[PDB]
């Protein structure tokens, strides 16, 4: 997308979202990141929405194929699951490459740095979902390390109702439950995050309250599923 | 379990 | 897909549908058609499902973008609508190319020939939805001609409850209403098709009855919208 | 107006 203006890529990413063309949206936002400038809050959300939707569809397809393959216990189901898996890994590697070159290193404000480290944890978590064996251990640790750095910054620099802090804790709790085989850590993190947010809601405007309580309900929904 | 959605909806 | 076995392409198209990977499904079925053998009833449905879903998503996106563009009355919305439009036209040209090389000419049974001519009408109709001006006239006539040949065969060779005959009439009636500016022809065709099917339902088994009445309800739904 | 779906559903 090197010949397209940054502002045109951003505008087209917004149009692609409205048209539910998320692969296009991700390609436009990759082009925008590769212009080399930092991203605003709105632009960070465009980048995350685009790739989360693309990889979310790949994950759903991989899960369908993996279930068929496991029930089967010819080579076609495995081959096609492997094709989808390789495509998913490629998208995760692309996102991780954008974060490493050079979004994270240029992100100095807590909001941007936590946002990008949360994304880094997420895309390593998606790699971990399809990984087997030993490199699987290192992929899991890479997710953990990214989430932990984001947690450390969020606890020092953001209030306990901040929606990025809350969403980070939500996703790190999913990591603990679904990837790291640590359901008690997942439950403890979700509960402590929920309770500390509840105690800070009194400080918020109506609009901030709506945002924080939305993510609190997601934490509660997981706690209900896990307990 | 649910992770954060891309948009509030 | 030249190095993959026909039977593996078919199997992978079925898996891709289960995984809701319709672009993959269409690529597998294009590969299967290009093996050069005729398609069975089940394989014809795989081919149609795959491309109908791909182009259906493109049409929905084109409509979103066209509405934004018309409301706007920079170049980005038009450019992106044009990009989506070109991709849609490319998929339609691909399907039409498969039908012309060589599905239609090898289809001698009424069921297969009507099926492929109905598809030919549909993909010219999708081209007509985005066409402007004069070549638009020739595209509309190409859709009409394909549907008309399919109608002529279906009326001679299939009972009035046959689901392919019914779906052909449904889609040709949509052509008349939405493309050809002939709402009275659309209504007449839908009504006559419905009534002649109703009078032949007594001949059908439970399973055939369910299929014919499903498409009859689609004809009735359009008649309710149009009257 | 609706055209034929790809599958009965
Ligand atoms: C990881 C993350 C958490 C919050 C936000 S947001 O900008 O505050 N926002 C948009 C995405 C989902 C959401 C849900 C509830 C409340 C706010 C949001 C972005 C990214
Ligand atoms: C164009 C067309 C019409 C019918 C058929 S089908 O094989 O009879 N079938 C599958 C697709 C949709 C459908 C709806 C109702 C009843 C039967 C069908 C295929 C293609």
């Amino acid at each position: 997308m090197g010949s397209m203006e940054r502002a045109s890529l951003i505008q087209k990413a917004k149009l692609a979202e409205q048209a539910e063309r998320y692969e296009d949206m991700a390609a436009f936002m990759k082009g925008a990141v590769e212009k080399g400038e930092e991203l605003s809050c709105e632009e960070r959300n465009l980048l995350s929405v685009a790739y989360k939707n693309v990889v979310g569809g790949q994950r759903a397809a991989w899960r369908v194929l993996s279930s068929i393959e496991q029930k089967s216990n010819g080579p076609e189901v495995r081959e096609y699951r492997e094709k989808v898996e390789t495509e998913l890994q490629g998208v995760c590697d692309t996102v991780l490459g954008l974060l490493d070159s050079h979004l994270i290193k240029e992100a100095g404000d807590a909001e941007s740095r936590v946002f990008y480290l949360k994304m880094k944890g997420d895309y390593y978590r998606y790699l971990a979902e399809v990984a087997t064996g030993d490199d699987k251990k290192r992929i899991i640790d890479s997710a953990r390390s990214a989430y932990q750095e984001a947690m450390d910054i969020s606890k020092k620099e953001m209030p306990p109702t901040n929606p990025i802090r809350l969403g980070l804790a939500l996703n790190f709790s999913v990591f603990h439950y679904e990837i790291a085989n640590s359901p008690e850590e997942a439950i403890s993190l979700a509960k402590t995050t929920f309770d500390e947010a509840m105690a800070d809601l009194h400080t918020l405007s109506e609009d901030s309250y709506k945002d924080s309580t939305l993510i609190m309900q997601l934490l509660r929904d997981n706690l209900t599923l896990w307990t | 379990a649910g992770s954060i959605p891309g948009r509030r909806s």
